[PDB]
């Protein structure tokens, strides 16, 4: 849940792959999640095979904001009821 | 947690009311009742079951009339839409008596809808166990509305609930689909005959007999009165025609 | 495959053998009951002999209509109405095997041995086809996961 | 024991079971609808599901007006959907005849979630089946969209979406309003807001529209109405003719 | 008709504690985290708005109110019975002593008033 | 039932891609009709509109079973094809007996 | 004359998974071994559970006991002269399967004895002891 | 025995039954037979009343609630007692506000809207009461057939109690024939003593056990008991 655990190795993935210059990691870890070890990195893979969906060789921040959204969505839990918080 | 059923209120975990879902299953036994939206007004049917010959025939009804233009007919717990049609015509009177318009066909459904409903939010009330097909002609034109015991009701161009419920929407679709244009009134008290005639097919075992009714600008002039006299057996002996 | 004792030849082929319980559950006097001792049941007589044994007598006229028969067919309803009753007299009329099945029966000690006997039913089914499966009072395993 | 659940009683995780499970019957209908909010005015739409041949199109919808200048869209079960428009009309009437003039959505919101809350509280009662999402224009504050809940928890929303598939034209609609920093739409015309919504929503859902599948509600300054289905093609016309 | 429920729906265990209590406390233990604290010359109450969709406005909602010009409220459980709770605090509040006394009552006599409420519905069935 | 499933399984990393199948909807409704209903000797304008329309959260293979019937019902009148009227019995009694089944409820994972 | 096999209700709860149905099949298949047999099936009560659903699948086994000593009483094959008898103290709690006639023909309604049924207890059960004439 | 969906009356059965209205009318049932029949002219109920030992009396199973109106019996006592009331109040309330006797379709109606309320809201019972009402009205001799449920029906004749609807079927027999009978009470009143002999099973009619009504326009609404019913043993 440390949000520099997340980005040494949002970056330790990253720096294997091809992410495009343009394209920032912190913007995607923002919000503190329990995402974990593991996650994070078959989220980069689903945004990987999403660039290579739209033909581009190398992902981008619109493939990496989508990755987000479908990985990760809830643990369910209470989240779906706001009036308990 | 068992016992999702006992009460009334309670939810189930997907979310869906119980005891209305019993009370539904219970509307479905019951006589057969269907009713066409014509052109100019409505047309009921009923399918009242001739028990033992005892029963005096052409005494006993089922089309309930509220006010003039407003019928009701009724299946499943037959008192309990009596209650209800009784509830109805209070509420019609009341609207009559401090605005004198005669109330109109939407008006009546949301009263009705308002009061079946009220019974489906407490522990300490039995939810209705009748489906009604109550319509009629008002200033705007013609409806026919079916209720049902959740509190939802609809604005058909025809409905029909019974044992012979399937049976009777497949022939209006029919009837529907060969008429798309629209139907006369004359013409569909003999459709509706028809019909309850193809419905009854299911019922065969037991004894039938039929009473209709209608409410039309064209000939009532928005006044609500049975089939009497030649017109019922013409549409009965039409329907038999075929059979 | 037999094979001798010590010199192991092929000496000769069997054929396919099921679980010892699965023999036994397939019918062989045809319950004595007809169409003509059942009462009160016409829609469903009519419906469960045209669903069940018209697609095993003349799937012709499905077969030229280019249609799937239905697999089976249910028949819940309250105790004791006739829905065990109405499988005896299909049994009497029917001219195929007619495995009877309790579905308790189908429950069983080790794990998987109740997989492997309701696998072996169905592949004495197929054998010796066509068939009619009395799966019977469903709900001892037919529970909610 | 294990009543906790039968009735709004806290549990062991200090959750209410009951309103827990009354979310999940807003989800009976599977009716997908959304909400944009435009520079001067506002716009909400939603799918128009019909069953059966035999239903009117023109009576069968689930956006209700509530006054002249507030209007409703309702997501779940109807019967209780109309229970919510006549107790919304009713306490509309009374606050506009109490003090003088026309109620702002937020405070409608405010009060309708306040009878869910006492809804809640009260064991006898239930809480409603429905997620209502109020939408009008504000003369003193600006367009604005309000979607309470069954349990009372209500709040403004740039933009809203319900249904199975809320989530998705969620991140939809989310992926537009951060990527263009504005809390509304730029387009000035109540036309182009129409369109802006509709394209959003097939993108969305994957589905194309026809004249009969999709209600649109249309709240402009100081006036509320819902289009007719000639205004719905014309505009699936415009769509189709431009993208 | 009315009302069937006339019991009161809070027993106690036979280990001697208040079921409900004891179980709004789970429930309120829960949420958000909200603090305050006083000063000298003022006190100052903090809550922190969790916004539950991004396309929500926390800005119409009121996590801290004005039960009065003086006194204010801020709670970390359920919004609408918070919601609920504040209003009626506010309509006790002035039934109380802007009606009879003609000013805003003052810190001690509004909290066990309106604590009033609450012990009250833990009471009555 | 997603749900039951080891959250070790479940995984991302172990189980890829989680790819749901949904209920058709609307226009995919349509091309289970042309496909179930293409070796069925089809007697007429066959406008499946009527029958996507009251087929709300028919699954697959129930659209296979109101084809089925359908021709059962056609052979109930000793006719050789199935009719455009027989169709919409074969839907309706399809879709009365899908309340029979439990509402049908999943999380998208 | 004729064969008496008893069976406890709790006799018919085993541990493992299906024993019950074991048990009732083979009970069966020996009380049909016999020319005449009476069962005895007895605090059945505990093997008596009326069918019911609560998300945790409680006590399903011995609802599946249940069930296949329903079905041998009578399915798809006759009983065969196995004249059964059942007993207990709370019948409320069975299922209503069993009570169908069937499997259940005659229910017996032994009640709270009335004076002449106290007097004749009385005197059965001092028969013997050496009570005071008068 | 009782199932668990008996509990109050406001509960459905998953078949979608009314365990308590059907209990009600196992009541009904297992009372006495009180066999009544209508011809065009005439009206005439019939009543084999019950003792409990040699030494007791005999219950009126027939009430009058006016002199164009009678009330029959077949079930639980008391609850009779606040059904002749209520419909004597509206008979009164007919003869006091509209000066027009109580039409018998009406006092069904009404009665099945009193029956209602119990069965519809909680706290309430099913009147375990079944009425055979009588009267003649400017339209015609009428005869309904009251039940717990609500359900009210006219007839020709029925016959509603322990082994009563097995008397049903000698009016069927002669269903074709009092109905042509007009003016003459005796012999309508013999046919209906007739038809409650069929219902006998261990005992025969006598004078303290038949109760015998009748009305009509010439005839106005009598009950005979004692010696004036042994003329049509
Ligand atoms: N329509 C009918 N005609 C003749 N007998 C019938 C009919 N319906 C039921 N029965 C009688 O029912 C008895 C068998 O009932 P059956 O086994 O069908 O009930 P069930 O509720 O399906 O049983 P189970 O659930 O235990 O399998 C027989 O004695 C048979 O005579
Ligand atoms: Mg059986």
């Amino acid at each position: 849940r440390d949000r520099r655990e997340r980005r040494l190795i949002f970056g330790t993935i990253a720096s294997k792959m091809s992410l495009a210059p343009e394209a920032d990691l912190d913007s995607l870890i923002i919000r503190n999640d329990s995402l974990s070890g593991a996650v994070i990195a078959a989220i980069m893979q689903e945004a990987g095979l999403r660039a290579v969906r739209k033909n581009r060789y190398v992902i981008l921040q619109s493939d990496l904001e989508e990755a987000y959204a479908t990985q990760v969505k809830t643990d369910n839990t209470v989240d779906k009821f706001d009036f308990y918080k | 947690g068992t016992g999702y059923d006992l009460s009334n209120s309670v939810f189930s975990p997907d979310g869906r009311n119980f005891q209305v879902e019993y009370a539904v299953k219970a509307v479905e036994n019951g006589t057969t009742s269907i009713g066409i939206k014509c052109n100019d007004g409505v047309v009921f049917a009923v399918e009242k079951l001739i028990t033992s010959k005892l029963l005096v025939p052409q005494k006993n009804v089922k089309i309930q009339v509220v006010d003039r233009h407003i019928g009701c007919v009724y299946s499943g717990l037959i008192p309990d839409g009596r209650h209800l049609v009784n509830r109805g015509r209070e509420e019609a009177a009341s609207f009559k008596k401090l605005y004198k318009t005669p109330i109109p066909i939407p008006a009546f459904a949301d009263r009705l809808g308002q009061y079946v409903q009220a019974h489906t939010l407490y522990n300490s009330v039995r939810p209705f166990g009748v489906s009604t097909i109550f319509g009629g002609v008002d200033k705007n034109g013609a409806h026919l509305y079916m209720l049902e015991p959740s509190g939802s009701y609809w604005g058909y161009k025809g409905a029909a609930t019974g044992k012979g419920r399937q049976s009777a929407k497949a022939e209006l679709e029919k009837l529907v689909d060969h008429h798309p244009e629209g139907l006369s009134a004359r013409e569909a008290v003999k459709q509706a005959a028809k019909i309850i005639y193809l419905a009854h097919e299911d019922n065969k075992e037991k004894d039938f007999e039929l009473e209709i009714s209608w409410c039309s600008l064209s000939e009532t002039n928005g006044l609500h009165k049975f089939v009497k006299g030649d017109l019922l057996q013409e549409a009965i002996d039409f329907a038999q025609k075929e059979i | 495959v037999g094979v001798n004792k010590d010199s192991y030849l092929i000496l000769d082929t069997l054929p396919s053998e099921f679980d010892s319980r699965v023999k036994a559950m397939e019918v062989d006097e045809k319950p004595t009951e007809t169409y003509s001792d059942v009462g009160g049941l016409d829609k469903q007589i009519e419906e469960l002999v045209e669903a069940i044994v018209l697609p095993m007598k003349r799937a012709d006229k499905f077969k030229d209509m280019g249609i799937r028969a239905p697999k089976g067919a249910l028949m819940y309803g309250p105790p004791g109405t006739g829905k065990t009753l109405l499988a005896r007299a299909c049994a009497a009329q029917t001219n195929a095997t007619f495995l009877k099945l309790a579905a308790p029966q189908l429950v069983q000690m080790y794990i998987g041995e109740g997989a492997k006997l309701v696998r072996d039913a169905f592949a004495l089914a197929k054998e010796k086809a066509p068939t009619i499966i009395f799966i019977d009072e469903l709900d001892a395993i037919g529970t909610k996961r | 024991a294990g009543y906790d659940r039968h009735i709004t009683i806290f549990s062991p995780e200090g959750r209410l079971y009951q309103v827990e499970y009354a979310f999940k019957a807003t989800n009976q209908t599977n009716i997908n609808s959304l909400a944009v909010r435009g520079k001067d005015c506002t716009v909400v739409i939603s799918q128009k599901k019909v069953p059966d041949k035999l239903l009117d199109p023109t009576t069968v919808s689930y956006i209700f007006c509530i006054s002249r200048t507030i209007g409703m869209v309702v997501n779940g079960p109807i019967p209780d959907a109309r229970n919510a428009a006549l107790r919304a009309k009713a306490e509309a009437a009374e606050f506009r005849y109490k003090y003088g003039y026309d109620m702002p959505c937020d405070v409608l919101a405010k009060r309708m979630a306040n009878l869910s809350q006492i809804y809640t509280q009260r064991a006898y009662m239930r809480p409603l089946g429905v997620i209502l999402t109020f939408v009008s224009v504000d003369e003193e504050l600006g367009p604005s969209i309000y979607k309470t809940d069954p349990a009372g928890y209500y709040v403004g929303y740039k933009a809203t979406a319900t249904g199975p598939k809320q989530q998705e034209i969620t991140t939809n609609l989310e992926n537009h309003f951060k990527k263009s920093k504005i809390d509304h739409i730029n387009e000035e015309s109540w036309e182009k807001v129409v369109e802006f919504a509709i394209t959003h929503m097939i993108d969305a859902l994957g589905t194309e529209f026809s004249k009969n599948d999709l209600e649109v509600g249309v709240a402009t300054k100081d006036k509320f109405f819902t289009l007719s289905a000639e205004n719905i093609e014309e505009r699936l016309v415009a769509i189709a003719e431009q993208d | 008709m009315t009302d069937r429920y006339s019991f009161s729906l809070t027993t106690f265990s036979p280990s001697g504690k208040l079921g409900q209590i004891d179980y709004a406390l789970t429930a309120v233990k829960q949420g958000v985290t909200s603090l305050g604290i006083k000063a000298t010359n003022g006190v100052v109450i903090a809550t922190e708005k969790k916004s539950s969709s991004p396309l929500a406005m926390s800005e119409t909602l009121s996590k801290v109110s004005l039960l009065t010009p003086d006194i204010g409220a801020v709670y970390s459980g359920m919004g609408p019975d918070y919601r609920v709770l504040v209003d009626k605090s506010r309509k006790v509040a002035h039934t109380s002593y802007k009606r009879i006394y003609g000013e805003y009552p003052p810190t001690k006599l509004l909290v066990s008033e309106v604590a009033k409420i609450m012990q009250e519905a833990t009471q009555s069935g | 039932r997603p749900d039951t499933l080891d959250p070790a399984l479940l995984r991302p990393g172990r189980l890829d891609r989680k790819v749901e199948i949904p209920l058709p909807n609307e226009a995919g409704r349509l091309e289970i009709f042309k496909i179930h209903t293409a070796k069925v000797k089809k007697t007429g304008e066959f406008d499946f509109e009527a029958a996507v329309k009251m087929s709300d959260g028919f699954n697959g293979a129930d659209i296979r079973n109101c084809a089925t019937e359908a021709g059962f019902f056609a052979i109930r009148d000793d006719r050789d094809h199935i009719n455009p009227d027989d169709l919409m019995k074969a839907v309706r009694k399809v879709a009365e007996v899908k309340k029979l089944e439990g509402t049908i409820e999943y999380q998208k994972l | 004359d004729a064969t008496f096999i008893r069976v406890i209700g709790s006799e018919l709860v085993q541990k493992y998974v299906g024993e019950g149905a074991r048990m009732v099949r083979e009970l069966f298949e020996m009380a049909r071994t016999k020319k005449a047999c009476i069962i005895f099936f007895d605090e059945i009560d505990a093997v008596g559970g009326a069918r019911f659903d609560d998300g945790a699948g409680g006590d399903n086994e011995v609802q599946r006991t249940m069930l296949e000593l329903i079905t041998q009483l009578d399915g798809f094959d006759p009983r065969g002269n196995i004249k059964v008898m059942f007993a207990t103290n709370r019948p409320n709690t069975l299922d209503p399967a069993l009570l169908r006639p069937g499997r259940i023909d005659r229910k017996v309604e032994f009640s709270l004895p009335d004076l002449e049924g106290r007097a004749n207890i009385f005197r059965i059960h001092s028969k013997s002891m050496s009570v005071e004439r008068g | 025995f009782r199932n668990n969906y008996d509990g109050d009356t406001v509960t459905f059965s998953p078949t979608g039954r009314l365990f308590q209205v059907e209990y009600a009318l196992e009541a009904i049932k297992q009372g006495s037979v009180t066999v009544g029949l209508r011809s065009n002219t005439h009206a005439v109920l019939v009543a084999l009343k019950r003792n409990a030992d040699e030494l007791s009396s005999y219950q009126k199973k027939i009430i009058k609630c006016d002199e164009h109106m009678g009330l029959s019996l077949a079930g639980l006592a008391p609850d009779a007692r606040v059904l002749s009331n209520y419909l004597r109040q509206q008979c009164n309330y007919s003869s006091l506000v509209f000066n027009r006797k109580l039409a018998v379709e009406r006092a069904g109606h009404l009665l099945c809207d009193k029956a209602q309320k119990n069965t519809q809201s909680y706290g309430g019972r099913p009147y375990g009461v079944g009425l055979l009402i009588i009267g003649y009205d400017k339209s015609g001799a009428h005869l309904l057939e009251f039940q717990p449920s609500g359900n009210v029906t006219e007839l020709y004749g029925t016959a509603i109690g322990a082994r009563s609807q097995g008397a049903k079927t000698y009016l069927e027999r002669t269903l074709d024939t009092f109905i042509k009978i007009d003016g003459n009470p005796d012999e309508l009143i013999k046919a209906g003593v007739e038809a409650i002999s069929q219902s006998l099973r261990d005992e025969s009619l006598t004078v303290d056990n038949l109760s015998i009504a009748i009305v009509g326009k010439d005839t106005p609404f009598t009950i005979y008991d004692g010696e004036a019913v042994a003329k049509y043993i």
